């Protein structure tokens, strides 16, 4: 009654209510200090940006959006004259800025501007001081997370070579998540260990033939590809959610290093214990009940099998963005093998597949939630997953307090 | 090319969207890429809305380009209709969907089902929000109104009032009742509540409401043609404003004019002694042509500061904002740009701002009080008690909105002056 | 002696001319020293009236004293009758003027004026403000009050509401309207807008809603014995709350609940997802005993706080309170002492706190959010713009004063970390 | 045209809408850095020092009131032990406090407790640390600003003796103001000069047959006489509000030190010019008006003097709760002779010869504000002027701005 993978995951696409590649720069930016993100794109693209950030507008952000002119439709590069102009503006406001992304859009694809090419250009013109890179975050190429995919991606390519055995985590976690893991890793045994992205530009990782490196967010492709390409070596995980997955996550590598079983459950003892009770607070009321996900981020297949092996949830449909079969497999093996699983998204239709379903309680974004609150169905907001503290042991309880919450205030709210 | 971090409005199409959300049994159909529904977040979030908006995109992506991006539209027209039976539906483009060949009105004709397809054009890249709910709703009146005969009863209709709309929601419910105090009943209120068969009833009132020109104006002035309609030119914010306002609907139909002061307490609380330390104190005005001319007059002549600085956004309001501003002796600021706000401010340096969202946060980091007057719209200005800005109510509303953040400050300046 | 800074309540005296200030055609006269006038500063400035309140004082001072204050006494009952005309009269003393010998009612009795004038007795020493209101109100029912024919039509009467009341005048507005909604009318609302001539024709009504008990239980104990009207024992704060009031009313009436909810949208402001991170929120109230009971039924059971502290600075409604704090595992606090206050809102460590005047100035020490949900408050909290407690704009007002708070709490919290922490 | 010493002045008494004494404590302790004002009263006392404190309640400010309860009423023995005993409390709860006073109310000295007494009783205990004072701030016998007047007068017997010849300044004045008036002093050649009361117990001014002293404030006749008994010499002066005010003042005080009248306008020329300056920009509003002025601090007449001699104001009334004849002579001396003057108050009487006169501006307490503009009448709260900075020159525009601001109010709203 667990293992999905021959499960036949349902491929579906039309309508569609899910966000852009674009809105990754929102989190992304926070964790890369010395970079700067530049939307090349429309007002509709700044207008997203804005409603994305919400608060975070007013603290002076390290993004902003070039937007289209009228002028610059009239078939009329420069275009590279504008953006250039526009762009040593932008380094002189600002000279503390050290990487700049040019962010692909729809508009700017659909008028097909030369945005690779542009960094190349103005890398020219700024070296060594600033680095330009070039990358996609268009609806018509990308999916919400997918963006932070397709902006690590494009920084591969140029980061050091290095013949040194090193280990590399790639996917933006919180700072705190982040220090845990390499307390954990370090107490293991495991030598020198490098985030993807870094906290700064001056100390992002060396890839090379003999360079490891394990996902720490699901929605890598891409970087993965990148990495690969390099000579680099994936290690297969499931994806550190839980007390179960973040043990075989560590696991995993740990095996890949060579240590001892004797110091494997020395080291991660306390904090699985620590992990297990934090989580039982919330079984009483998640227990048994139903679990829904519409797609928004690629994390709601893990996400899934933490709830249904550590939290006694059943399953229904769990939708995902995109479902990367290698990257996916030891999760989905995880997975209670009732689960229907689907790639993509036919909103109207899967609509009607979840009213049918009658689901205790749903994963949806903002443009869903509401509408099925009052329909009587609890709702749990996704995007919330992506920028929470949410992963490894500590974080563990935080974690399904997110899920139960919804449910105990359903509760409380009927006398 | 234009740097850009904050914007006033967003692009047009969401004007339309603000339009088709805020009417009943229309479908809106935009022709969009995947992604672009981040903009039901506005409605369903902000505006604490229970179903989704009445949009749909027709959602092109990387692999469904080229000469497909024209089926898609046709389909994402067709599912719409059948799906949802509306009494009529808007088609109309994303700034992405501009820069393609795509015809909207071909292809919306071709299909040609049994109720109206109105196509709009909104240019995404030369206009924005505002001008997006103005056009849409001009083009569906021009679609669906005939001239009628006049109602029995003397009626008039509400024109402007949308969805993401600062205090719509309760500023129609304020100016219902006022009207209905002089007799005057409501025939349609529009968008907001309308279905496009209100639409086709509009005639038979005998004027109409020009509740917002931002969003109202084209359509106030094809009716005006169209059914030999007047519509009001002054907009009932503060209580100057209101005896304008009813003394212009009185001679528009010849009706006596009738009010309930028995519960406006602004013009006493203002008197008391207890204002006169708001004497005088500069006030820097900004938001949308029209809750800036109504806020100049209500702060000059009705509160007794002295106006300091006053500009707005939105481009459509430039001249009517100009001429407002000559009587106070100021040249109106006209600007989209945040920062050239940021700047005017620090030059006119005033004890007090009225503004937007934006204006709320250069408040605080110059450290000086401040009170939302109008639009873009963020979830705490969506109240749930009664709010609004027009009328008598209004009126006491606006006194306990501005003069709050001026006692507070005055409080917390000398709590901390005695602290040693 | 108890060593004083804040106060809560003011002395028994200012009760009474919060019931006479609410009034009209009752001239109320207080035998007290010069000076004690700076009451009147109370509702000239914060309730922001336009006339002098009809209250007046012997004024003795230190060259005026002995056999002089009793002859004081006299002419001020004399001056405020020739000069205002009024229906009915009260005097009463104030605590300098309980420390002397004079007899407010001999006086009275012995000038042999042509209204009734109501002696008061006000424990100044002992009873507060509060005390001095609702035995004031009970003095002039006790006094002008007579059994009568029942109104042809169902009506009521609205009791308690009175001068420096927390949303009194939109509370008396709002209940007016859903008892309209139901068919009924009200007869009399007393203290505030009442003449005596008014309180004569009381006993008409079919029954009595206690607004606020306290400062019109006891009105409404009279008018239970002497009139045989049923009193409401649920105040209709909250939604919770009102719907139980209609029930209430229905059962004494017989008449069906029909309410007009139209309007009502806190339900759905609750339930709406921009309201999920509300949940578990420690919350701490203090105030009136009834605002405070009212209070944290919508904290816990409507808007999904943890209700984490319950009190009240008003003694006499101690009893209603423990029981209610009992329900929420909680001891209720019993206590006039901001200094106790500020230990128990340390001790407890609210996200939240709902309460008075000071319990805003002991949050901003503390750097909390917070809302005021009870008497007494400075002019602000005297509002221009429509702002009930009570029924269902009561219940919108409610969650916009108590969410906005918090909403910029989270707000200011999060921007001082993303510039830059 | 402009001589009032002569004129009758109408005493009255009856309803009066008046501050006691205890207000005094509010403004008063906030110069007094060293000092508390413990009230022994009703919760009525108490009450009172909530409203007129306003914000300033929740500052944790240096007053109090030992509020009494049932068993105090009494008698005597053990209402004194208990008195001790809440003293004892409050001195070790804050031992920074140098000076304590007993403040007596009405409820107290109805009930006859000797506050002297248990000052002089309580000094014994807790010396050298603390030396506690009692002086009376009750309704029965004082109105608002004379709470200063007795706590002060209080002070004297106790100061220090010294047989130097040096000037002190009397009355409490904000610390921008105290500034302004020891600099022109300095710089004039006057020297050395103190304040009563001194910004911090251990600073306070020395007395003897030698010492000279001048009133910043009118409400000062028992400090005055107090000082007057330590063997001090007054300098008569008009009070210095306003240019004319202020130089006079000034010009009283160079005179009895042998300044000549040439260093004098050399010190004085600047701020006298930049002074009239700031008034020109009210006279447009206020020049031609009518004036009336209920009782309320002493100021009325000084203040009185400077609207109608500087600002154009047209005198009808002026009341004072106390009119101290030789204080007040140079100041009568310049009022405009047409001026009807009142010591004290009957209300209801001043009330209808007020609706008689229709006067332009009416200055009077919040109690009577409200319910008169609502009658149409151009009201200015008096309390303010006894807080806010207003004497000498920079604070002569500002103060002609106190009495516009209210008329181009109503103006500003028809
Ligand atoms: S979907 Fe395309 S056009 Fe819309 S905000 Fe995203 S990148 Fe911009
Ligand atoms: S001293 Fe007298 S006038 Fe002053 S507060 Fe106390 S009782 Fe009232």
């Amino acid at each position: 009654t667990f293992g999905c993978t021959d499960s036949p995951v349902r491929r579906e696409r039309g309508q569609k209510a899910v966000f852009c590649g674009l809105t990754s720069i929102v989190w992304l930016h926070r964790k890369m200090q010395d970079a700067f993100f530049l939307v090349v794109g429309s007002r509709t693209c700044a207008h997203l940006l804005q409603a994305a950030a919400g608060v975070m507008i007013f603290a002076e952000p390290r993004f902003g959006t070039a937007v289209l002119e009228e002028q610059d439709l009239a078939g009329l590069a420069d275009a590279h004259k504008e953006l250039d102009r526009e762009v040593a503006k932008l380094l002189e406001r600002r000279p503390d800025i050290r990487q700049l992304f040019l962010v692909g859009s729809c508009p700017s694809e659909v008028l097909k501007l030369d945005l690779d090419r542009a960094a190349e250009r103005l890398s020219g013109l700024h070296a060594p001081h600033v680095r330009v890179y070039s990358y996609t975050g268009s609806g018509l190429d990308t999916t919400f997370t997918q963006g932070e995919d397709t902006c690590l991606a494009a920084m591969v390519p140029t980061l050091d070579t290095t013949e040194a055995a090193e280990l590399i985590v790639v996917g933006a976690l919180p700072d705190v998540v982040e220090d845990q893991c390499l307390s954990l890793l370090t107490q293991l045994g495991v030598g020198p260990v490098r985030m993807l992205p870094a906290r700064r530009s001056d100390i992002e990782p060396a890839v090379g033939p003999n360079t490891r490196f394990i996902l720490a967010q699901p929605f890598l492709g891409e970087t993965t590809g990148a990495l690969e390409r390099r000579g680099a070596k994936r290690i297969a995980a499931p994806f550190p959610f839980g007390e179960e997955g973040t043990t075989l996550w560590l696991k995993a590598v740990a095996d890949a290093y060579g240590v001892s079983a004797e110091k494997f459950e020395a080291v991660t003892a306390a904090p699985r214990a620590r992990a297990k009770k934090a989580i039982a607070a919330h079984l009483e009321t998640l227990t048994g009940k139903s679990l829904f996900m519409f797609p928004d981020s690629q994390l709601e297949i893990p996400l899934a099998r933490f709830l249904a092996r550590e939290c006694g949830m059943k399953t229904t449909e769990i939708a995902t963005p995109f479902l990367h079969k290698a990257i996916m497999a030891p999760d989905l093996a995880l997975l209670p093998s009732n689960t229907a699983l689907t790639e993509g998204q036919d909103l109207e239709a899967q609509l009607d597949r979840h009213e049918a379903i009658n689901p205790d309680l749903t994963v949806c974004g903002l443009g869903l939630a509401n509408p099925l609150e009052a329909k009587g169905h609890a709702t749990k907001w996704a995007i919330e997953l992506v920028f929470t503290p949410v992963h490894f042991y500590e974080q563990a309880g935080d974690l399904a307090g997110l899920f139960s919450r919804p449910l105990r205030r359903r509760a409380l709210l009927n006398g | 090319m234009k740097l850009t971090l904050w914007t006033y409005e967003g692009p047009p199409h969401v004007g339309a969207m603000r339009v088709a959300t805020a009417m009943k049994d229309l479908q809106l159909v935009l022709h969009g890429p995947q992604g672009d529904t981040y903009a039901d977040l506005l409605f369903t979030m902000i505006e604490r809305r229970n179903a989704r908006p009445p949009v749909s995109f027709s959602t092109f992506e990387a692999s469904h380009m080229g000469t497909d991006t024209a089926i898609l539209l046709k389909d994402a027209l067709a599912a719409a209709h059948a799906r949802y039976k509306p009494q009529a539906m808007a088609v109309a483009l994303t700034c992405t969907a501009e820069l393609l060949q795509d015809d909207p009105n071909g292809i919306s004709r071709a299909l040609n089902l049994p109720v109206p397809v109105v196509p709009l054009e909104l240019p995404s890249y030369s206009r924005k929000e505002n001008y997006g709910a103005d056009e849409t709703f001009r083009a569906l009146v021009r679609a669906l109104a005939v001239p009628m005969e006049r109602t029995p009863e003397v009626t008039c209709n509400l024109l402007g009032a949308t969805a993401l709309g600062f205090r719509h929601r309760d500023d129609v419910a304020e100016v219902t009742k006022l009207l209905a105090t002089m007799g005057i009943k409501v025939n349609v209120c529009a968008p907001l509540g309308a279905s496009p068969d209100d639409l086709r009833k509009l005639g038979q009132a005998h004027f109409n409401v020009l509740m917002y020109p931002e969003t109202g104006e084209s359509a106030a002035r094809h009716l005006e043609r169209a059914c030999k309609q007047p519509f009001t030119k002054i907009v009932p914010i503060g209580v100057g404003a209101t005896r304008d306002f009813l003394a212009e609907v009185s001679k528009i139909t010849g009706l006596p004019v009738v009010t309930d002061e028995s519960t406006l307490r602004q013009p006493w609380w203002s008197a008391s002694v207890d204002s006169t330390y708001l004497t005088g104190k500069r006030v820097f005005i900004f938001g949308d042509g029209t809750h800036v001319i109504a806020a100049a007059r209500i702060a000059a002549k009705e509160v007794g500061f002295e106006v300091v600085g006053m500009g707005c956004y939105n481009r459509e309001m430039a001249r009517p904002l100009r001429t407002a501003a000559a009587e106070y002796g100021l040249e109106a600021l006209i600007t989209d740009d945040y920062l050239e706000v940021e700047k005017a401010i620090e030059a006119a340096a005033p004890e007090l701002i009225l503004g937007t969202q934006m204006e709320r946060n250069i408040a605080k980091k110059l450290g000086l009080p401040c009170a939302v007057i109008s639009a873009p719209v963020h979830v705490q200005d969506f109240p749930a008690r009664y709010a609004p800005q027009m009328g008598f109510e209004g009126a006491n509303v606006l006194f306990d909105t501005w003069v709050h953040p001026l006692v507070m400050g005055l409080e917390e300046h000398l709590l901390t002056m005695f602290r040693e």
